[PDB]
């Protein structure tokens, strides 16, 4: 009740720190694994005969 | 004029003169600016001469160049518009001191050169 | 690690394998997966830098 | 005395003049006093362009691409003698 | 030797130079009062010099007793306290309460740990009093320096006000000192400044960030120790400018009230309540609303590039496609939720391999590319 009337004035408005990166990021695009992961799977299992 | 402590302050002529061998060095990246630059260039004994503005309040941040020019023997000369100096250097911001250094075989020798004359006959 | 070690390439041939076995199975890859990926290759093929 | 600009203003100069440029070819071409222009068109581009169609006559296609590789090519050298 | 050399030199210094600083100090208690002040901030960067050759012979010294406390103890002075505190017997190296006020724990751990199994020599007696006075003559010209830097601190008023004004009194002596004068600092260019009496303070294990490295006496003064961690090295740096500046001020004696203090004090608390003020408003982004209808999308050498890249591959088509019937054995320990379907399994309808598609080969984007650049 103590508080006048021009320090209910001088509040401030919230500001958010984060900058436009993180506030409104762009899309995180997905892509397809690379054909080399694919390859080096059917690669491997290949046996010596000795 | 507004700098009467600027004793060896160069004509209009001059200062054209000046402002495109500033450029021109900016286009073969032989030019410093800052007064740091080229202070530390002095040091390390690479630069020829020194361009300085003579537009500056707290104005004996400059005066320093003159003094360490006359113990590594190296001209210097004052400019009218610190602005201006600093668009013949590259940059828009306002600069008050820069130096010309040296590079092995430079195709700006020769006018380097000229304007170093030009400084000494301006001396006195 | 000499620059002439002669396990140099064994060894970073290993520790590629083991990071890549990250991603053995992720059918969808993010910003973050893709440039581990890229780098991981770019290090397979220059294998000396 | 003539004052210099820093390259991020040449830039930026450049690149206003350009694309005022385009944005006038554009808007000549929305109101009709401008034809649309046509798909610039190489031998490597002759495929893709008019792939549908050469296979119709193939050699008055190659005739026409490289008219049009012709014309560009004088046009940049009559601009360049009327430089001169 | 060098040691009776330097502590006669220094001796003879201090009688006549040191003498006339203390007279002119009573005195405020036709030789104006600025030789003195010049010839003490002289004084200063000739007895670092003699302290210099002083701990350099220390160390050749005691390379004998203890070839290994160089590198850990980086610090001159403080390698003078602690082969002080140490001598001949490293014993003495468990719990030291000595040892604490000189050395941070950190560093105390190591040189106890060092000197548990070093192949150091005890030294003889002629050694032991060299050193001993060796080390005696080094902290009374330690505490000649401090008396000579509470000297500057207290004609800071006189001889660099402006400077005196941005910064503590005491920070401005000791950069004047270590920089050798007034007019010697104000030839400095800004960046070396902040520089002036940055210890190279060894890392025990701990991270290069920890140490804090590339730090002098402006980033410890007090403006700069009054910001937070993360807005402390950028602070600095402002200072370091602006100090120069004070320097290129008072070494031509102009505004000696201080007017040029104030006008560069002022900007500096108007860049930190600008780095510090609070984040301003910002509004968030409404989520778009689902799309309908149809939008063109050009095509092209783009287009094209991209749909190569997002495309279906062979191999990539021939991995989803699952044979029926005939179960396969799952290759995979660790998880058996992975298959290559008709990828390697018979009667994939393929006699040879299927090869894989370059257009597909996983690359790091531009700005990575940069960053790897700049790290080569």
């Amino acid at each position: 009740a103590e508080v006048t009337e021009e320090e209910w004035l001088s509040i401030p408005e919230v500001g958010d720190a984060r900058n436009k990166r993180q506030r409104n990021p762009r899309y995180e695009k997905l892509t397809p694994v690379p054909d080399s992961f694919f390859a080096k799977h059917l690669q491997t299992g290949e046996n010596h005969t000795s | 004029d507004v700098n009467p402590k600027a004793y060896p302050l160069a004509d209009a002529h001059l200062t054209k003169k000046l402002l495109d061998l500033v450029q021109q060095s900016c286009n073969y990246k032989q030019l410093r600016k800052g007064a740091n630059e080229a202070t530390k260039t002095l040091n390390r004994g690479i630069s020829e001469f020194i361009v300085m503005a003579a537009d500056a309040e707290p104005l004996e941040i400059i005066l320093h160049l003159p003094l360490l020019c006359e113990d590594k023997n190296v001209p210097y000369v004052f400019v009218r518009s610190k602005q201006a100096l600093g668009r013949a250097c590259g940059v828009s911001r306002p600069v008050i001191a820069c130096s010309v250094t040296i590079k092995e075989g430079s195709q700006l020798k020769q006018q380097i050169q000229s304007i170093q004359q030009s400084i000494e006959r301006l001396l006195v | 690690p000499p620059l002439s070690y002669k396990h140099d390439t064994k060894l970073l041939i290993l520790a590629l394998e083991r990071l890549k076995e990250a991603y053995s199975v992720k059918s969808r890859l993010n910003q973050s997966q893709r440039e581990e990926l890229g780098l991981i290759e770019q290090a397979y093929d220059n294998p000396h830098e | 005395l003539g004052v210099y600009l820093t390259k991020k203003e040449q830039k930026k100069l450049r690149r206003q003049t350009r694309r005022e440029a385009q944005k006038e070819l554009q808007e000549k071409v929305r109101l009709g006093l401008m034809p649309p222009p046509e798909p610039k068109v190489r031998i490597s581009n002759l495929m893709r362009v008019l792939g549908t169609e050469a296979v119709q006559d193939p050699t008055k296609v190659e005739a026409h691409v490289r008219a049009q590789m012709a014309k560009r090519q004088k046009a940049h050298e009559e601009a360049n003698a009327a430089r001169k | 030797a060098k040691l009776w050399d330097s502590k006669m030199f220094a001796e003879i210094m201090m009688k006549i130079e040191e003498y006339i600083s203390k007279q002119a100090k009573a005195s405020e208690v036709a030789a104006p009062e600025y030789r003195v002040i010049v010839d003490a901030n002289n004084l200063t960067v000739e007895i670092e010099n003699e302290l210099n050759i002083i701990h350099k012979f220390i160390r050749d010294k005691y390379s004998k007793r203890f070839p290994e406390l160089e590198s850990l103890v980086p610090n001159a002075l403080d390698y003078i306290r602690t082969v002080k505190e140490l001598g001949n017997s490293l014993d003495k190296c468990k719990n030291n309460e000595n040892l604490q006020q000189i050395l941070t724990n950190a560093t105390i751990m190591v040189v106890s740990v060092t000197a548990s199994t070093t192949q150091g020599q005890q030294l003889s007696e002629e050694e032991l009093e060299r050193l001993e006075e060796a080390c005696d003559m080094a902290l009374e010209l330690n505490a000649s320096k401090h008396r000579i830097y509470e000297y500057v601190e207290s004609r800071m008023s006189f001889i660099a006000p402006n400077l005196s004004i941005i910064i503590g009194a005491s920070t401005a002596a000791k950069i004047m000192g270590v920089a050798g004068g007034l007019t010697n600092l104000s030839k400095m260019p800004a960046c070396n400044i902040m520089l002036l009496g940055a210890q190279r303070k060894t890392l025990s294990g701990f991270s290069s960030t920890s140490v804090l490295p590339h730090t002098g006496y402006i980033y410890h003064s007090d403006i700069v120790q009054s910001l937070p961690p993360d807005l402390r090295r950028k602070a600095a740096r402002l200072v370091a400018a602006k100090c120069t500046l004070a320097a290129r001020v008072d070494s031509f004696h102009e505004s000696t009230e201080g007017k040029v203090g104030y006008e560069l004090k002022d900007e500096i608390e108007r860049k930190f309540d600008k780095w510090q003020e609070p984040p301003p408003v910002k509004q968030v982004k409404p989520l778009p609303a689902p799309l309908d209808g149809q939008r063109k999308k050009r095509g092209g050498r783009r287009y094209r590039k991209m749909k190569e890249r997002l495309g279906l591959t062979e191999i990539r088509k021939q991995a989803n496609r699952m044979s029926f019937g005939e179960i396969e054995e799952d290759a995979y320990q660790e998880d058996l939720g992975f298959s290559l379907g008709h990828l390697g399994k018979s009667g994939s309808g393929r006699v040879r391999q299927t090869q894989v598609n370059e257009a597909t080969k996983a690359r790091i984007s531009k700005t990575l590319q940069r960053t790897l650049q700049k790290q080569s």
